[PDB]
């Protein structure tokens, strides 16, 4: 649902998030393995998506969005 | 000295007398010590005949009488209402609890003397001090105010 | 090693509650900074929340985690209700406390305490 | 046995007389007038106020006031540093040190009372075996600093020398009750 | 002229007392002193939020009853009329309908405050 337009906004959010090195950020970069974040960092990132896309992502859903891509698939499947 | 210094000194007396003669304490009491404060207002001692009138608003009060134990949970609130009294303002610490923690000095929950929170002008000992002992301390505050030399000090600056 | 659970049957279920409480504290910081007129940034408030959560990152017992969350929800409640005052919230930052030095030599100079 | 404070509900019929008396009471505020009568009657009563500090409230020989350390009629201190007062003090307001005096006497070198810890309970003067520490009759010793209420031995002995004439007479009046 | 003169003096006296009260005393402004009072704890919200009015119906009834007395205040001039019977009937009818209006609102529980 605006599939590529969504991706433009998602990566915008992750670049603002300081803990992510902006060069290493790619649509398939796993938050834990690649970017080297931790569990609470991920929770803040999904909360940031909750702000941009204006809807509630449950704990059960948000626990899975482990790299930028699945966020996009989750959002489009709204 | 000079006639300008004499005039300044007489003005100090006049403004000092006015504040001596119209001391309005906050309606503010914490524990058993406040009961003896009621007895100072009661007919036998009638604090109002000295010009002492309780007002509930800190904006309309000159004296804080810390009449009882000051707990850690109460300390910020007491500091708030002290800060909201317009100046010139005075504090009378009444009873062992307010003076230094008293019977509860060693408690985890008690401030060991209200003079860790606010400046204190008069310390009234006792647990509780009698209504008369409190009245004596109020009259000692008046004599302290009688000694203020703010205009003389301004003149000599 | 057989114990009654409190709320969570395993540390994985407990971690879920921890993340919910963290979200609630994270969203509350900007409202608290604004309503209490705290002289700190929102970023500084959220860093403090993070540091308080990581003070307990080593806990593995699901029951202890359950009780840490229960207490964390209480602290959140007295913060949202403004039962805590500014003095209470600013206590988390220890702004008048000189921290104890961590090296052997500095402690040796100061006194006898380890 | 019990009584009802507000069970007067024996409902009855109303005559014209009682209905008019009820009407007069409502419309002419009669019970409110009785209230004014009471406050008027106090206006013409002599007030109970005394002219402090020229007049004083009555007290009794048992009154627990400012502490003092007493002497024997010779001038020798009564306190022999037993520390019973220190042990019993419910506020731990008493601090004592002692050693043999130059003449070998058992006497204190420290006798402190934190008057801002003390609860003025009189337990020390009950516990003293030699009537050394007493609460005297003085209650007018408010200070301008906290530090002035941390009494040491010199202060407490000066209170004894200051107030012994009244302290002795109060003990003579009450000791048979002790 | 005289009424203008005395009321200006009344205004002048009040404003002078305000100026004295604000410029004579020693000041000491700091944030905790000037924060709003609420019994030693901070307010949890603005005092500017809505404050419910439980007597709102009595309040707007008062608007109508205040124009009723405006219709009654010419009565001292009206009793001078030759047409005494007409004036008396008009005044009696006016007072009676206002009473009936009050009686109706009373029996409708319009004077009871909302809960
Ligand atoms: C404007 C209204 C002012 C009217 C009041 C002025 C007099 C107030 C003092 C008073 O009456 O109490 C006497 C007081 C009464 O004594 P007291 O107040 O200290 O003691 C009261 C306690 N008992 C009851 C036990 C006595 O006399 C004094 O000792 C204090 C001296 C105050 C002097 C006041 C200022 C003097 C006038 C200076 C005018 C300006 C000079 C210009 C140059
Ligand atoms: C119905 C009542 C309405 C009227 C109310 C009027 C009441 C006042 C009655 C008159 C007395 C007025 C005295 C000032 C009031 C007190 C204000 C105050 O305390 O400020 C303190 C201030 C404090 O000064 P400061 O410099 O020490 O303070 C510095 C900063 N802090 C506070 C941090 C220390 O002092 C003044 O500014 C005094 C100024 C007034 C000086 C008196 C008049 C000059 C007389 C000179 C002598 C002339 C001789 C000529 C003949 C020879
Ligand atoms: C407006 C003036 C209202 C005058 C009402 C009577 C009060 C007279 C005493 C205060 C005078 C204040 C003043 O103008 O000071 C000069 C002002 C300073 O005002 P201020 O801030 O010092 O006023 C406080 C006065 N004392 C110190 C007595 C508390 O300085 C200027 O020149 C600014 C113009
Ligand atoms: C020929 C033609 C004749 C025609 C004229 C007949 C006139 C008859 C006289 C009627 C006078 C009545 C005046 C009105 C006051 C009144 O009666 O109202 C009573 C009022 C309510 O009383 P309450 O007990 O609350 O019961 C409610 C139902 N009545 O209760 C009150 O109003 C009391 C309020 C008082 C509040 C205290 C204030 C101080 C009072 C002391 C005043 C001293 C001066
Ligand atoms: C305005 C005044 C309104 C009309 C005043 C007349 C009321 C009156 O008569 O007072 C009656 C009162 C007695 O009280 P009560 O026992 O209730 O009377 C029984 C009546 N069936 O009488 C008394 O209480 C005795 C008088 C004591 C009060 C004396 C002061 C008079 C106060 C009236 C002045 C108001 C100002
Ligand atoms: C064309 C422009 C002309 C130049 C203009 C310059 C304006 C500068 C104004 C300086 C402030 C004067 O205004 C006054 O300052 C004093 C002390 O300074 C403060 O007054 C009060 O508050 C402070 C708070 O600590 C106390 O220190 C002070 O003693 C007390 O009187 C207030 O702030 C104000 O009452
Ligand atoms: C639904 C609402 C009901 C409430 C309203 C009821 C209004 C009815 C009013 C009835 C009373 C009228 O009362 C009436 O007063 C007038 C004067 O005012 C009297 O009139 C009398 O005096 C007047 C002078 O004023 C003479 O000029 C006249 O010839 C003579 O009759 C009448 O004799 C009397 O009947
Ligand atoms: S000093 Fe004594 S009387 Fe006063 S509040 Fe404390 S315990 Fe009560
Ligand atoms: S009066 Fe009571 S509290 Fe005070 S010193 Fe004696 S024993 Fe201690
Ligand atoms: S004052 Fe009395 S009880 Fe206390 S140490 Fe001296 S002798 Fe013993």
């Amino acid at each position: 649902l605006t599939l590529d337009g969504i991706k433009d906004r998602v990566l915008y959010v992750l670049k603002l998030y300081d803990k992510i090195d902006p060069e290493k950020l790619s649509v398939n970069s796993h938050f834990m393995k690649d970017l080297g974040l931790d569990s609470l960092d991920q929770v803040e990132i999904i909360m940031a998506m909750e702000d941009e896309f204006g809807f509630e992502i449950p704990d059960i859903d948000a626990e899975k969005l482990m790299c930028p891509q699945e966020i996009v698939d989750y959002i489009a499947d709204k | 000295r000079s006639r300008a210094e004499y005039v300044v000194t007489k003005l100090d007396d006049l403004i000092n007398w006015a504040r001596r003669s119209s001391l309005w304490p906050m309606t503010f009491g914490l524990a058993c010590c406040a009961v003896e404060m009621m007895h100072m207002a009661a007919p036998r001692y009638d604090m109002d005949r000295f010009g002492v009138v309780f007002r509930a608003s800190p904006r309309q009060a000159d004296v804080m009488i810390v009449a009882g134990t000051l707990t850690n949970k109460m300390a910020p609130a007491l500091r708030k209402v002290y800060d909201q009294m317009p100046e010139p303002r005075y504090v009378v610490s009444m009873g062992s609890c307010a003076n230094g923690g008293g019977y509860y000095h060693y408690s985890y929950s008690v401030v060991r003397g209200c003079d860790r929170i606010v400046p204190v002008d008069i310390y009234v000992p006792g647990c509780p001090p009698t209504a008369e002992a409190l009245l004596y301390g109020i009259l000692q505050l008046q004599r302290k105010i009688k000694r203020e030399q703010k205009l003389k000090i301004w003149y000599r600056r | 090693t057989s114990v009654k659970p409190i709320f969570s049957r395993d540390l994985n279920e407990a971690k879920r509650r921890v993340r919910e409480l963290y979200r609630a504290w994270y969203r509350e910081v900007p409202n608290t900074v604004h309503l209490m007129q705290l002289d700190i940034t929102v970023k500084q408030g959220r860093d403090k929340v993070r540091e308080m959560f990581m003070k307990n990152a080593h806990v593995t017992d699901p029951r202890v985690v359950d009780l840490l969350v229960i207490k964390g929800k209480m602290e959140l409640q007295e913060t949202i209700k403004v039962w805590k005052q500014r003095t209470h919230v600013m206590r988390f930052f220890h702004e008048t406390e000189t921290p104890r030095p961590k090296d052997f030599l500095s402690k040796f100079y100061m006194g006898h305490d380890p | 046995t019990y009584k009802y404070v507000n069970k007067k509900e024996q409902e009855s019929e109303v005559d014209m007389k009682s209905a008019t008396d009820n009407a007069a009471r409502i419309l002419m505020w009669t019970e409110l007038i009785r209230g004014l009568g009471m406050t008027l009657s106090y206006l013409f009563r002599e007030p109970a106020t005394i002219n402090y500090p020229f007049e004083k409230g009555p007290l009794s020989p048992r009154f627990r006031g400012e502490h003092a350390l007493r002497r024997y009629p010779s001038g020798e201190e009564r306190c022999i540093a037993c520390k019973l007062c220190e042990a019993i003090c419910p506020a731990q307001a008493i601090t004592i040190e002692a050693e043999p005096r130059a003449d070998g006497s058992r006497r204190t070198t420290r006798y402190d009372i934190d008057m801002t810890k003390c609860i003025y309970c009189g337990f020390c003067q009950e516990a003293c075996p030699v009537d050394a520490i007493v609460e005297g009759p003085n209650f007018e010793f408010s200070t301008e600093t906290h530090e002035e209420l941390l009494y040491n031995k010199e202060k407490l002995l000066n209170n004894g020398d200051k107030w012994e004439a009244e302290i002795a007479a109060n003990i003579q009046a009450d000791y048979l009750y002790r | 002229m005289n009424l203008y003169t005395v009321i200006f003096i009344n205004i002048l006296l009040s404003l002078t007392l305000i100026l004295v009260a604000f410029w004579l005393p020693q000041m000491n402004l700091y944030s905790e002193k000037a924060n709003p009072y609420e019994c030693g704890f901070d307010p949890t919200s603005s005092a500017r939020l809505p404050f419910s009015m439980k007597f709102f119906l009595v309040a707007i009834t008062f608007l109508l009853f205040d124009l009723e007395i405006a219709l009654l205040l010419p009565l001292p001039w009206a009793i001078q009329t030759i047409k005494t019977s007409t004036m008396m009937i008009m005044a009696f009818i006016l007072v009676t309908i206002l009473s009936l209006g009050l009686a109706y609102e009373w029996t409708q529980k319009g004077l009871e405050w909302t809960e």
